[PDB]
């Protein structure tokens, strides 16, 4: 029963209750075309389930190898580390796995289908993120996941796009960080907030702030990449 | 670096 | 072994990890020796951030329950989820009223902690007193008493700054405020032990408890929150 | 709600 368990994603939701949210919304995705609000609560839930494991991997690995002349506590932050790390692995693989059976093959329209390829370009770099002879193929997966989302988003959206926009970011985070490659990151920024600026005329109140959000974190990062 | 919010 | 439960749980706290962390205090607890106060500190920082976080969610998944009378499959949910909620909710405090009464009351040697884990016990009755609807008249007195012994002995024991003795006054203000809906015992307990602070404050000429200035900022709020 | 005590040790 689909409505139900969107009831009861939404109900999470509200309590903050990430890992519940994400398990409704993945039973809602394993029926088989989510709407434009299932979308967000899938994306919202896995964002928050993924994201607080993501920031404890960085605060555990920074202990694990700043840690000197205590070897049994660097081991124990390396065997935590460890911990974490799988249950981001198995999230990410998780999402991977509803987006190659479900979400992407389904999506009709081209917002969509950009939505979910961006998904799946970031759930790979969260994986490029961890990976130490697996990481040459994470990344690769996620050049091509953005690519593809990239090139729809180019032809079928509008540069002011939040999702176009927000593609933008990300790539260009993947750019930076797991290519280590600033000059491609930066000229992606840099043109898809330039590409925005010239449209923002057009937008109502709230599709301005939509759009200037995203395009604040792309000054913000071209501002931090250049100094 | 900064990456994309949910909308 | 001890030192490695302990490890353990400081590295959960550094990845805001706090099922994790409550376990390992948990377990550290029932090898039955006095905690510590980096210890105590520990299990005090994990149990605070498990049940918070279910006290949170069950307030807002309660208001949804209250708001949608008429709404019948929508009420049933948000029914039992905050009822499984509160399964969480009560298991938590009473993992922890179960180690105070079995472990920490009784090794408690100083009066210090003696005041700190009494506290603790007035609390985690207080969140059960949140949720619980008859049963509730003994929740609230366990409660009520639990806080009312803390509170003579922090009298007799501690300055008028001592952040544990400010703490109490604090949580036991919000007891009267919130359990017992006593608005004006809770201002008048949150007041007198604000004052008492300040002129204790007012004859030191070094800087007292580091941790007691928080406290009165709360304490100073509450009295504005109370009286709108 | 009131706000209660985050019980930190700095």
């Amino acid at each position: 029963d689909k409505n139900e368990l969107v009831q009861k994603a939404k109900l999470a939701e509200q309590a903050e209750r990430y890992d519940d949210m994400a398990a409704c919304m993945k039973s809602v995705t394993e029926q088989g075309e989510l709407s434009n609000e299932e979308r967000n609560l899938l994306s919202v839930a896995y964002k928050n389930v993924v994201g607080a494991r993501r920031s404890s991997w960085r605060v555990v690995s920074s202990i694990e190898q700043k840690t000197e002349g205590a070897e049994k506590k660097q081991q124990m932050a390396r065997e935590y580390r460890e911990k974490i790390e799988t249950e981001l692995r198995d999230i990410c693989n998780d999402v991977l796995s509803l987006l190659e059976k479900f979400l992407i093959p389904n999506a009709s329209q081209a917002e969509s289908k950009v939505f979910y390829l961006k998904m799946k370009g970031d759930y790979y770099r969260y994986l490029a993120e961890v990976a130490a002879d697996d990481k040459k193929g994470i990344v690769d997966q996620s050049q091509q996941a953005y690519q593809e989302a990239f090139e729809i988003s180019k032809k079928e959206m509008q540069p002011t796009h939040p999702i176009r926009l927000g593609l933008a970011l990300n790539f260009s985070v993947f750019y930076y960080e797991i290519l280590n490659s600033p000059e491609k990151a930066c000229s992606l920024a840099k043109t898809a907030f330039d590409e925005a600026i010239a449209e923002l005329d057009t937008l109502s109140e709230e599709s301005y702030k939509d759009s200037t959000l995203i395009m604040q974190l792309l000054r913000d990062n071209l501002t931090l990449w250049t100094s | 670096s900064y990456s994309s919010p949910d909308i």
